[PDB]
């Protein structure tokens, strides 16, 4: 007969880290890319040219 | 060169024991040789020779 690990149950802690635990987040492309019209309302009208 | 093995840990299964291993040597020789000329010349021609 011996002692196992399984026969100290618990005497042996599980550690734990947060190294892993870390996401860089992404802005959309459009609101950089484009300009971005402050709007007071729902709809902006633009007229355009078109003939 | 020797070589480790990863081991486990249980008292009775044949994966738990340490692996015996060997380190090893041998042996080079430098064994030194004679390597020689001989040159002959007449007495007289070194005389009259006007270099050394």
């Amino acid at each position: 007969a011996d002692i196992s690990r399984a026969e100290v149950a618990t005497l042996i802690e599980e550690g734990y880290s947060h190294s892993l635990l870390a996401a860089a987040k992404q802005g959309s492309t459009v609101l950089s890319a484009f300009q971005n019209v402050n709007m007071g309302t729902k709809t902006t009208h633009l007229p355009v040219l078109a003939t | 060169l020797p070589e480790a093995d990863w081991v486990g840990e249980s008292a009775t299964d044949p994966e738990g024991v340490i692996k015996t291993s060997k380190v090893t040597w041998a042996n080079r020789t430098l064994v030194a040789e004679e390597v020689a000329v001989i040159i002959p010349v007449p007495e007289a021609v070194i005389d009259d020779a006007t270099v050394e």
